[PDB]
């Protein structure tokens, strides 16, 4: 399902359910 | 960065696990 | 909208919701 | 953690904002 173009929160949920327990860092104007 | 990667383009799952902690 | 309990993917939402353009970093076992 | 001060007691804006970049 992460083989898409994900923006706003579609992207951000997508790392909430890869990156499980471990967490994320979401920096978009990067 | 990632919108550019993810959002402009179409993402993938080593993209996504880079910004797991 | 941000006080009460904030779980799972609705606590990810407000951080998304309220840091905009800055984007923020979720460590949940921190 | 973020999870103990708003999952598992109330949320702040406070807290919130500490966890933006």
């Amino acid at each position: 399902f992460v083989n898409q173009h994900l923006c706003g929160s579609h992207l951000v949920e997508a790392l909430y359910l890869v990156c499980g327990e471990r967490g994320f860092f979401y920096t978009p104007k990067a | 960065g990632i919108v550019e990667q993810c959002c402009a383009s179409v993402c993938s799952l080593y993209q996504l696990e880079n910004y797991c902690n």
